[PDB]
């Protein structure tokens, strides 16, 4: 009965502009996947280089905050 | 194949780009003259203000320098000194006094310029017979006149900016003229 | 194509690429929302540069 | 009798798709190596074309100070501009003139001038997505203020 689609949907008629706030390249090859975290304070994108990346939402004014390899 | 590609565009609009033609584009709008989008001239109906025409100068006097500068032209008669906001011009025979050509004096700068729009004019006639510009010029009258016969001063003093301002745009479309002359003889190259 | 749609399910006439401004070419019983190309010099400024990826999209 | 079949036509599957597999990743290779040509006479352009841009229009050089366009236009190397903030501050509420060409306000204004501009030209010729969206007007027009100018 009260299963939520999103922990936090987007705003009241949201509508996405298309402006870029970060250009990331830290991966060496194809990213996979991008899963945001359910609290959305973090997000990780994997790639075909074997990292996976984690970044800080709140930082998208950029560094990947976390690495593992 | 989509990274080949996108290079692959990089390569041809680099190839098709010259130095000049990237660091300096030249166009217009009505009466309007503009480098890198920078008005020289102010139409009457509209309060320009004279920062972006010393702006428009900082950029204009840069272009004209470096065409020369990379063409190897000497300049005979003044040095242009360029500033964003605070162009001027020193004379190779007389440095005891100077003019700017910033605005907020004046006059014997825009024909000091002018006479090194003509030194330039004179070494890019002396490439091909093939060469020629769109605007006649009198530095000694301090004018500008058109062909395609109206005459206009670059001086504002006794006059007003509608006649000025076409006057900067016919000077600037002259040297619209002469970079795509420099870039056809380098871009190959 | 690497061209972001946001498609709006409710009025999809609406529907609008995000991943390009306009400098881009603009655009059975089941209801299908197609797109169509639209069948469209001055330096008015300088040429920006293309912010979109230039590469397969993955994921979103 | 139609298992036979489909064991000889998945057999055959298995070999035509392993075939098809090898090469595609042979032609992934090869064009590897084309798209590293393809970048290294990228590479090769932009720094040729980058190095003629600095030797024609924008010179560089260091005199301590750096100069852009030629030694009339300079900035100090340690970034100390705690000098033309002070004369800003100090003329903002005390104006004087600009009794010479030579003063702070005038060069160091030039200065970040041409080198907004010089970062927009590199960045187009190296297609890196600046973080900051500037452009050189920032720097052209009245005196900045504090607020927009730090």
């Amino acid at each position: 009965e009260n299963a939520e689609w999103e922990s936090k949907p987007p705003p009241p008629g949201w509508r996405p502009k298309g402006l870029l706030v970060a250009h990331l390249h830290e991966h060496k090859s194809a990213v996979n996947r991008i899963r945001v975290s359910d609290e959305h304070s973090l997000f990780a994108t994997c790639s075909n280089d074997g990292t996976v990346k984690i970044w800080n939402s709140q930082k998208m004014e950029t560094r990947s905050i976390l690495t593992y390899s | 194949e989509n990274q080949m590609r996108y290079a692959q565009t990089q390569l041809d609009k680099l190839k098709k780009t010259n130095v000049f033609n990237a660091t300096f584009h030249i166009w217009h709008s009505g009466q309007f003259g503009t480098i890198n989008n920078f008005r020289l001239g102010r139409l009457p109906s509209v309060p320009v203000e004279w920062n972006e025409i010393n702006a428009a100068w900082g950029q204009t006097v840069l272009l004209l320098h470096a065409l020369a500068n990379k063409m190897g032209l000497k300049f005979q008669r003044y040095r242009l000194v360029p500033y964003g906001n605070h162009s001027y011009l020193e004379s190779l025979t007389d440095k005891s006094k100077e003019l700017p050509l910033y605005c907020s004096k004046f006059d014997h700068a825009m024909v000091a310029f002018l006479d090194c729009v003509q030194q330039f004019k004179e070494e890019v006639e002396k490439g091909e017979t093939r060469f020629c510009l769109p605007y006649r010029m009198d530095v000694e009258k301090g004018k500008i006149e058109d062909t395609g016969g109206g005459s206009y001063s670059i001086k504002t003093q006794f006059n007003s900016e509608e006649q000025w301002t076409k006057a900067l745009k016919f000077m600037l479309t002259n040297l619209k003229w002469g970079l795509a002359w420099v870039s056809s003889q380098f871009y190959n190259k | 194509d690497m061209k972001i749609r946001f498609w709006d399910l409710a009025y999809p006439e609406r529907s609008y690429v995000v991943a390009g401004s306009t400098s881009s070419p603009s655009v059975e019983g089941t209801e299908v929302v197609q797109e169509i190309q639209n069948k469209q010099t001055p330096r008015r400024g300088p040429e920006s540069l293309p912010v979109g990826h230039h590469d397969i999209i993955t994921d979103v | 009798q139609k298992l036979y079949s489909r064991a000889q036509r998945h057999q055959e599957k298995k070999e035509k798709i392993q075939r098809h597999n090898r090469k595609l990743g042979d032609l992934v290779e090869k064009k590897t190596i084309d798209l590293r040509s393809h970048y290294e006479r990228l590479a090769n352009l932009r720094r040729s074309h980058i190095l003629e841009l600095t030797s024609v229009i924008f010179p560089i050089e260091e005199v301590t100070s750096i100069s852009i366009t030629g030694p009339w236009i300079s900035l100090p190397n340690n970034g100390d501009y705690s000098a033309y903030y002070s004369w800003v501050e100090e003329k903002k509420t005390t104006q004087g003139p600009d009794m010479e060409q030579s003063n702070p306000a005038y060069t160091i204004s030039a200065a970040l001038c041409y080198a907004t501009q010089l970062v927009n030209i590199l960045s187009h010729i190296l297609d890196v997505n600046l973080p900051k969206k500037l452009c050189n007007s920032e720097f052209c027009g009245e005196n900045l203020s504090k607020q927009k100018f730090t």
